[PDB]
């Protein structure tokens, strides 16, 4: 029976190509999807901050699709591997944000096997395997923002929350504590994505107009956003090890040494404000109260 | 006077000797004023980064000048009859006779003739067009930039290595044996198999198509199933002409021995199996010293255990002596490097590895 | 084929970056 | 502790199938 | 025609930028060294916004502002309106040039509608938003760090991330990049040969593109759609705000220490930013 | 003093700077630095 | 017509780069 | 694996409640003590914590999470966020609710009773007040805000430290100053918690359980990074000093470790590792009277 | 070469002298480090 199974697996006549990489892609992807849906529906509140302020991102705990998310693991976990069997009880696993780790790991393995299946199918059909080269950049970015950054920061709670509001909160805190905008590699990624959109618009308009070296142009235009995403993933990975962006504050001094301050100082002030969400001292708090 | 800032004894000298000795003791970081061991090691680390970047820039310049003002594409058509060209000459002090004399090797201007034997090396490793040389030069520029930035980075307060990090012999040996030696050799073998051999057999392979061109007809099947002999079948015959498909075999790892009948040099497949085997051996060797998993040897106990009734204390306490003295390590490294360089010369004049380099006597 | 003028100019522009990085490294080492 | 063994054998057999299938396929290898 | 009017003005639009980043400062308007002349590097230099005392004044050089004095015309920060006006008119000249070139060729002017995106983005961000604001002071600066500060200011004062229009713009930009990369890979991997690529995509993803027409059409209309949605979001920002505001969740988290949401933390960050400057 | 390589005009300006301009510039800068009596 | 189309930006460029080069020592 | 502790000097009590335990306090050794936590849950003991009885109380709003409890003499205070204060002088037999004034900046976090009719109020937003009229009147010692603080710790002699909202930096304050001094974190990893050791120095717990100790009064420099669990990446949650020499640390999944050398070597208490809870705070009122407060109504008592 | 041999070289030193002394600061109104408060 094994030979027929292998023939069916490798067959290109099937409705959907599975491939031997698919034999690992399907279980990991399905596990990630199932656990992600379960957490997005009915995840118990998770104490991500490690203080007595639990955070719940499930729909059954009073959240919408925009606000709902999958909370990262508890800050008490750190980088320690936390599978279900290593937990004292299922409730302990649920309250420590274990579903986040499970989903992230199985989904990362799934996208790696998606790469493998892409390459396997491109090699079986004889087509040139450059689609995987382009697909590397989003995969590299996902690995950097989901695995490299938590490892660099020493906690899995610092990863991107699996949601919409959590994504924006993560981006804001990343800018606050890293100054990613001043880092040249987010600049290069921004340039890459903007140029890719520009090239897309130009070529789509040209083809639509013409619709009732070219190869070198197409390949270079396609490679531009891939290179940009590679650069931005490299920048995020470097940030993960505290290699922050440019700090041009406190630079320009006057004749007597008094600091003049530039727009970099204004950006630093904005970052500090996003760092601490209130005013500073010497602001005349009430002296006495009843 | 300010210069030299690192020695107040020299800075207060009124004579011109201060200018001389300041240069002489400049890079002697040990005797500088107010020098600590940690600062010494960090400064040495940065300086070594700088020397590496300088080496990369020098190689990039060689490549760039050869590509720009050389005759590489003409030389490959006739390696035994065309003089390689080093760099162009621009001397306003020249006269007409010198201009006529130095216009050689078919050039249209005064130009030199290369004697470093790099044309043969570039031909053997695979590169055949000027664009490849230019790309290599640009990539080496980028590498030098990266290493310079690394030297700057590991000097900042947030990245300065600790003194305990520098004195970690076991981890350094493990990484620099398994990684620096073994992995680099394995990568070079992979480069020879994936690019150099097909290029020498006529099949052009580059960054554009190396992802869809298998170096062997049987890909990874014999290697993984233990049937390694498949990769040694059908070698290059004695009638093979370098760079063409006439008499070209399909084997990627052989043990032919001897020399190529045409290039009077070693077979490329022999080099492939050689560097692959030494890569495996180095990777094995790099798993010897204990770092963080309990397993592995520790150098101190090995040194202290090899005593002897005739030599007295044997090799006791040598670990501390070598680790705490940078001059001992520098002397050991210099002696080893000198012996290896002598070996390179002796085994390279008699066992040429590059095509048509034994017939260019001046370069040899 | 032989190189182009733009290739040499681009090589010069690229080599500008290691010059700046080496300047920064030398200044840092002088400290 | 039965869950750990269950998942362990699951992944073990999955990677065993993954490594065996490539050996089975004679074309393009 | 329009072929030789965009070139001069845009040049001035360019020119006043460099002299706007190397010699003219903002010590009398923003209290910052926004010029290279003080030693600010390329990232730090910019063309600062005019002082808010003049309101929505066009800051004409010959006009009542600066009374024709060029030094006054510098210190009042008229360089920002100068550059903004010159750049906007250069952009409209480029638009008209594309329209007339398409007319000359005779093809349908899809390139003009493709470039309509950046036109809308620029006329909304740098012209319309200050018009809906108090004065030119709150308008974005012409530089590197100024744009980042403007972005952070809008995040603090508008919750711009939660706006569905910036969400659509982000989706459009990312989809345009995705389609560009996939188009490059497909074109250089099939070396027409569309049918085999369709088969490959069917066996990989499940569905593919029936025609190159549809693929090119979609990659043309995704990023321009994102840009137009972002411009419409700026329009809404000038007018009454429209964001998915969840007041019920805010109320629940206000008094319940055991209920917290990423939306609630984002709100805490937004008012935290808004608090500690005036 | 002409060459057939691409951008033959570069050595016409690069060599003088490496020959006269750069040497004199660093020569004067180093001479000023070594005699700088500002500190020690 | 290319003469002015080059010179109108050539003259300010060479006017400015000299100042920018002198700039690194005036603040010192 | 880390070395395993041979002896378990901690006895586990699994209270039938899901309220995380925040703080504990006592009046006298043979007298009653109190503990406050989450979800308006308060538990009173009288035998030294061997057994507890639950006290039930409800207000108009049922969202009062108690954060601190402090007893001095027979006077007692219970503070919870959002603003709620219960003060008494009868040993807690009846509690008088103090309706906090609206002008109190931020929800209160911690309270220390400096004796009879003397208390100090700490607010999460950094504001500090002092009340000597039993809550009738307050006095602001410092008139500044530190922003949102994850954790605020009080020294033996009244000095205050506060980790920032994300651990990027910290803020210190001492009596006699009207402002809070911000200081950059002294660890490469972002801060998780910081406290004052009984020796008078500071200790910082970063992400991934990177414990670091401080020396000298300024304590700008710090000791080498110490990981009590070595290869283990479990993030610790609290540090406690039974004696100025012996130290304890509490983390996740009952990972309670102890150092007999003040941090150089650490042993894992596998006796409490089976606990299905996340230990939060180890409080050593006396070297023999110590309590470990975790989660889901799980407590550890010293012996 | 004749028309370009004079136009380019002079302007570099012209700008050097223009910015080396109190001309640019007064021309564009950017305060000198002295005028800064
Ligand atoms: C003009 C504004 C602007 C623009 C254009 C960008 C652009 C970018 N920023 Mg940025 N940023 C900005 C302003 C801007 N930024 C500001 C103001 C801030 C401060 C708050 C930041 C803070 C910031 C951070 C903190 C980060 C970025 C990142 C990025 C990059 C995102 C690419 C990405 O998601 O990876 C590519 C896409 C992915 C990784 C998604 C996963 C794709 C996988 C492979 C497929 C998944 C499929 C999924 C399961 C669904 C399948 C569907 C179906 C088949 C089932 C991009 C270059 C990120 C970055 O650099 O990425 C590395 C990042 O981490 N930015
Ligand atoms: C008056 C005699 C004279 C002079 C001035 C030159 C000058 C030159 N010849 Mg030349 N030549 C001469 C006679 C002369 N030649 C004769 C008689 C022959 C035989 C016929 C040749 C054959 C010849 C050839 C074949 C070539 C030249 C080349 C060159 C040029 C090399 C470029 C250079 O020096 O920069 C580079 C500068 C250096 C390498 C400096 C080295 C010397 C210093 C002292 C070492 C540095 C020490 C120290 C670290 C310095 C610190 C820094 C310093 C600033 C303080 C240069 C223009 C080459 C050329 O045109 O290509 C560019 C070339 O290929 N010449
Ligand atoms: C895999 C990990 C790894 C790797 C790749 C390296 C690599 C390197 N380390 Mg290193 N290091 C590591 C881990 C690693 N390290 C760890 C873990 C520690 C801490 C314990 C250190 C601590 C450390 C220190 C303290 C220093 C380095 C330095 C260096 C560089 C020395 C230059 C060199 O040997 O290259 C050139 C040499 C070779 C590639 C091989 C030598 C040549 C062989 C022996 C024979 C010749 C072969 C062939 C025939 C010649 C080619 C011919 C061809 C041209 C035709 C090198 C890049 C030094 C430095 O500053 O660099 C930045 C330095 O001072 N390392
Ligand atoms: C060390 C450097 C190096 C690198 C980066 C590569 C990279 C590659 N080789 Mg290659 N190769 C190398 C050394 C190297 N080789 C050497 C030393 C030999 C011995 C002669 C070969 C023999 C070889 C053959 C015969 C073939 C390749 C093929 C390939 C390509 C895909 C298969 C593969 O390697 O996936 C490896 C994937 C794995 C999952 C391996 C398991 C993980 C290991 C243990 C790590 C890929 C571009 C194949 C190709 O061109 O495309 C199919 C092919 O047919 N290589
Ligand atoms: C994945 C990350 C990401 C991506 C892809 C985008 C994408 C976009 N953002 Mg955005 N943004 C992000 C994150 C992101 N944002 C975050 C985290 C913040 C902080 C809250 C912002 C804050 C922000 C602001 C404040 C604004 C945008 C705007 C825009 C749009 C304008 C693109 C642009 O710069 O035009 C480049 C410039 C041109 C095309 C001008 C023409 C240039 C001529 C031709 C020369 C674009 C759709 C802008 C917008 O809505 O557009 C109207 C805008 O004003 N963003
Ligand atoms: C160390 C490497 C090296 C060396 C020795 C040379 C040598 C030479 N080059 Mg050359 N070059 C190199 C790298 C190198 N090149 C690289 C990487 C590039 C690409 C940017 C060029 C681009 C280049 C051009 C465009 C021209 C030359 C020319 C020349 C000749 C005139 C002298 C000169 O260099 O000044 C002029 C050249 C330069 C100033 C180029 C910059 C040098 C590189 C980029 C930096 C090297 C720094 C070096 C490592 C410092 C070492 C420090 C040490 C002294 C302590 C001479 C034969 C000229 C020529 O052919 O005349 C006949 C010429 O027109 N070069
Ligand atoms: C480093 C590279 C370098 C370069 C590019 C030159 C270039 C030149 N040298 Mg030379 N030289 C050099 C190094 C160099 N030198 C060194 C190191 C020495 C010392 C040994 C000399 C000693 C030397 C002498 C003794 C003489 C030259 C002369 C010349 C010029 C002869 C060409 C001509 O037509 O004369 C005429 C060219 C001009 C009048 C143009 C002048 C160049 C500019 C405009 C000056 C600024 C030419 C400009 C001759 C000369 O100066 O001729 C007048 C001459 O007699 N050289
Ligand atoms: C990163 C943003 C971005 C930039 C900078 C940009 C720039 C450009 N795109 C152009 C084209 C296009 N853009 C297109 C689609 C797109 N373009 C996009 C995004 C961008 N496009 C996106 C997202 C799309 C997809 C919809 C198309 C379809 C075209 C074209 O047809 C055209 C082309 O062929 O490309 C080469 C060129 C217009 C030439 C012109 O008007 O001449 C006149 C130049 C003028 C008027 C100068 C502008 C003056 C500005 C407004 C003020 C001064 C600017 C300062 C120097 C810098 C200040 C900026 C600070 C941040 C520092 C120019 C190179
Ligand atoms: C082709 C080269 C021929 C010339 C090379 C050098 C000629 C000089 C040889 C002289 C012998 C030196 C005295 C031997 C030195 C000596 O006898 O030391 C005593 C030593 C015995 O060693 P132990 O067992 O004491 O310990 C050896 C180590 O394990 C640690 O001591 O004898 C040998 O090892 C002989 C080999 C030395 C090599
Ligand atoms: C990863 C990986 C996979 C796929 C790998 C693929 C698809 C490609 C891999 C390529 C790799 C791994 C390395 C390529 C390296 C190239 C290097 C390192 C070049 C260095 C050059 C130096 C240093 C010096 C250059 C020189 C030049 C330029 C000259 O012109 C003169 C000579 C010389 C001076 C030597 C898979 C997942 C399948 C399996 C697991 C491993
Ligand atoms: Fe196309």
């Amino acid at each position: 029976l094994w030979e027929q199974f292998c023939q069916w697996v490798t067959s290109t006549n099937n409705r959907i190509y599975v491939g031997w990489f698919g034999t690992l892609m399907i279980p990991t992807l399905l596990t990630a999807t199932t656990c992600f849906i379960i957490a997005f529906i009915a995840a118990p509140p998770v104490d991500i901050d490690g203080i007595r302020e639990p955070v719940a991102g499930s729909l059954l705990y009073g959240n919408n699709i925009i606000s709902g998310a999958v909370v990262p693991s508890s800050n008490a976990i750190g980088l320690h591997f936390y599978p279900i069997w290593e937990a004292a009880s299922l409730d302990e696993w649920l309250y420590n944000g274990g579903p986040y780790q499970l989903v992230v790991f199985h989904f990362l393995i799934g996208i790696f096997c998606y790469m493998g299946r892409q390459w396997e199918l491109s090699y079986r059909l004889g087509m040139r395997p450059w689609i995987c080269v382009a697909y590397s950049a989003p995969v590299s970015a996902a690995t950097a923002v989901f695995l490299i950054y938590p490892i660099g920061q020493g906690s899995f709670s610092d990863g991107m929350p699996l949601g919409i509001s959590g994504t924006f909160n993560f981006m804001i805190v990343f800018q606050a504590e890293h100054n990613i905008l001043m880092h040249p590699f987010h600049m290069l990624g921004v340039a890459g994505v903007f140029g890719g959109s520009l090239f897309s618009a130009m070529h789509g308009s040209l083809v639509t107009s013409s619709l009732v070296n070219s190869r070198s142009l197409h390949f270079f235009l396609g490679a531009w956003p891939v290179i940009g995403i590679w650069f931005t993933a490299m920048g995020v990975s470097t940030m993960a090890f505290n290699l922050n962006g440019f700090n041009f504050n406190q630079s320009i001094l006057d004749s007597q040494g008094r600091v003049i301050g530039t727009w970099a100082d204004v950006l630093n002030r904005a970052n500090i404000g996003f760092e601490v969400m209130h005013e500073r001292n010497a602001h005349n708090f009430p002296l006495d109260l009843a | 006077t300010k210069f030299p800032k690192f020695s107040q004894d020299l800075a207060q000298d009124p004579t011109t000797r201060r200018i001389w000795y300041g240069i002489a003791t400049a890079h002697d970081f040990e005797t500088h004023d107010g020098m600590t061991e940690e600062n010494l090691y960090q400064k040495i680390f940065a300086s070594h980064f700088g020397h590496i970047a300088i080496i990369f820039l020098w190689t990039s310049g060689t490549l760039f000048h050869v590509a720009w003002q050389g005759n590489f594409e003409q030389w490959i058509k006739d390696p035994l009859n065309i003089r390689p060209i080093a760099h162009a000459i621009w001397d306003p002090h020249f006269g007409e006779g010198a201009v006529n004399a130095f216009t050689q090797a078919g050039a249209s201007n005064p130009v030199n003739i290369a004697y470093s034997g790099v044309y043969h090396w570039f031909y053997t490793i695979g590169m055949t067009t000027n664009q490849e040389l230019y790309s290599g030069a640009v990539f080496l520029l980028v590498l030098a930039s990266l290493f310079l930035f690394a030297g700057w980075l590991h000097l900042q307060p947030k990245f300065r290595p600790s003194l305990a990090w520098f004195k970690n012999a076991e981890s350094r040996l493990n990484h620099h044996l398994a990684g620096l030696f073994g992995v680099s050799s394995l990568a070079w073998a992979g480069h020879l198999v994936h690019v150099a051999i097909p290029e020498a057999r006529g099949q052009h392979v580059g960054w554009d198509n190396f992802l869809s061109t298998p170096p062997h007809p049987a890909g990874l099947m014999p290697f993984f199933t233990g049937n390694w002999g498949v990769y040694a079948a059908d070698p290059d015959t004695a009638g093979h002409i370098f760079g063409t498909s006439e008499g070209a075999g399909t084997a990627i790892l052989t043990f032919l021995g001897g020399f190529h009948p045409q290039t009077e040099s070693l077979w490329l497949t022999d080099i492939a199996h050689h560097h692959l085997a030494i890569a495996v051996i180095f990777i094995i060797a790099g798993h010897m010293y204990r770092t963080n998993w309990g397993i592995g040897h520790s150098i101190k106990e090995i040194l202290n255990a090899h005593k002897g009734p005739l030599t007295g204390a044997g090799h006791t306490n040598l670990y501390d002596t070598i680790n705490n003295s940078l001059h001992f390590q520098l002397g050991l490294a210099l002696a080893s490097l000198g012996v290896i360089t002598s070996l390179v010369a002796q085994h390279m004049y008699s066992l040429p590895s590059y095509a048509f380099i034994a017939q260019d006597h001046t370069t040899q | 084929m032989a190189l182009s003028d733009t290739q040499i100019l681009a090589a010069l522009v690229v080599a500008l970056l290691p010059a700046f990085l080496a300047f920064r490294l030398s200044t840092e080492l002088y400290k | 502790l039965t869950l750990k063994i269950a998942v362990y054998i699951v992944v073990g057999l999955f990677i065993s199938l993954f490594i065996f299938g490539f050996l089975s396929s004679d074309p393009t290898r | 025609w329009s072929g030789l009017l965009l070139f001069p003005c845009a040049f001035m639009a360019l020119g006043g930028w460099l002299t706007g980043t190397t010699f003219v400062t903002s010590w009398y308007t923003h209290g910052l060294a926004s010029s290279y002349l003080e030693g600010a590097n390329f990232l730090t230099v910019a063309v600062s916004s005019p002082a808010d005392a003049f309101g929505h004044s066009l800051l004409f050089l010959w006009g009542p502002e600066a009374q024709g004095n060029l030094t006054r015309w510098f210190q009042i920060g008229g360089l920002w309106p100068f550059v903004a006006l010159h750049g906007a008119f250069g952009l409209i000249g480029f638009m008209l040039r594309q329209f007339e070139i398409s007319r000359l060729v005779g093809i349908r002017p899809y390139n003009a509608i493709a470039f309509s995106g950046p036109i809308a983005v620029f006329v909304s961000v740098f012209l319309m938003y200050p018009l809906g604001q108090s004065s030119w002071f709150f308008a974005p600066s012409f530089g590197v760090a100024g744009i980042f500060r403007f972005i952070l200011f809008l995040q603090g004062f508008h919750n711009w991330t939660l706006n569905p229009f910036h969400m659509m713009g982000v989706a459009g930009i990312l989809g345009g990049a995705l389609l560009c990369a996939i188009h490059g890979a497909t074109v250089e991997n099939t070396l027409y040969s569309m049918v085999t690529a369709n088969r490959f995509w069917s066996q990989i993803f499940g569905i593919a593109f029936s025609n190159k027409r549809w693929l090119h059409f979609f990659m043309l209309f995704v990023p321009v759609t994102g840009l137009w949605m972002s411009s419409v979001g700026i329009v809404g920002l000038a007018l009454n705000l429209r964001a998915y505001d969840f007041v019920s969740q805010e109320l629940r988290a206000a008094e319940d220490p055991e209920f917290e949401t990423f939306y609630t933390k984002n709100i805490l960050l937004n008012e935290g930013m808004r608090a500690w400057m005036a | 003093m002409d060459g057939s390589y691409a951008a033959s005009y570069l050595p016409w300006i690069l060599i003088p700077m490496v020959g006269w301009l750069f040497p004199a510039v660093t020569m004067g800068l180093l001479f000023i630095h070594i005699e700088s009596e500002g500190e020690g | 017509v290319r003469w002015l189309a080059v010179h109108t930006l050539a003259v300010p460029s060479v006017f400015f780069v000299g100042a920018i080069a002198a700039m690194q020592f005036i603040q010192r | 694996h880390v070395p395993d502790l041979a002896f378990n000097p901690w006895q586990e009590i699994a209270l039938e409640t899901d309220s995380t335990f925040a703080d504990i306090a006592f009046t006298e050794d043979p007298n009653h003590g109190w503990l406050v936590g989450t979800k308006e849950t308060i538990f009173e003991t009288t035998d030294g914590g061997d057994t507890w009885e639950q006290k039930l109380i409800d207000l108009g709003e049922e969202k009062a999470s108690f954060s601190a409890v402090s007893f001095s003499g027979n006077e007692g205070w219970i503070t919870g966020k959002p603003s709620i204060l219960l003060h008494t002088t009868d040993g807690g037999q009846t509690w008088a609710r103090i309706p906090l004034s609206e002008k109190l900046p931020g929800a209160p976090y911690s309270i220390i009773a400096l004796g009879p009719q003397t208390a100090e109020m700490i607010t999460d937003l950094g504001a500090i007040y002092k009340t000597t009229n039993g809550g009738k009147n307050w006095k602001a010692l410092v008139e500044g805000a530190v922003g949102v603080a994850r954790t605020i710790q009080r020294s033996t002699d009244g000095r205050y430290v506060a980790v920032s909202a994300r651990g990027n930096f910290y803020s210190t304050w001492a009596p006699g100053q009207t402002e809070w001094t911000p200081h950059n974190r002294n660890s490469s990893r972002r801060l998780q918690t910081m406290g004052y050791g009984k020796d008078g120095q500071l200790w910082l717990l970063a992400r991934g359980g990177q414990l670091q100790f401080s020396t000298d009064p300024d304590a700008e420099e710090w000791s080498d990074v110490i990981a009590p669990q070595d290869k283990g990446s479990w993030g610790l949650l609290d540090l406690s000093f039974r004696t100025p020499e012996e130290v304890w640390v509490a983390g996740a999944s009952g990972n309670l470790l102890m150092s007999q050398d003040g941090g150089q070597t650490w042993a894992k208490d596998t006796g409490v590792e089976d606990i299905p809870a996340n230990l939060y705070r180890v409080v050593f009122l006396s070297p023999e009277k110590g309590f470990v407060l975790g989660q889901d109504g799980i407590l550890l008592k010293y012996n | 070469w004749v028309i370009h041999s004079i136009t380019i070289p002079m302007l570099f030193i012209a700008g050097w002298l223009f910015v080396s002394t109190g001309l640019a600061y007064d021309a564009f109104g950017t305060p000198r480090p002295d005028e800064y408060f």
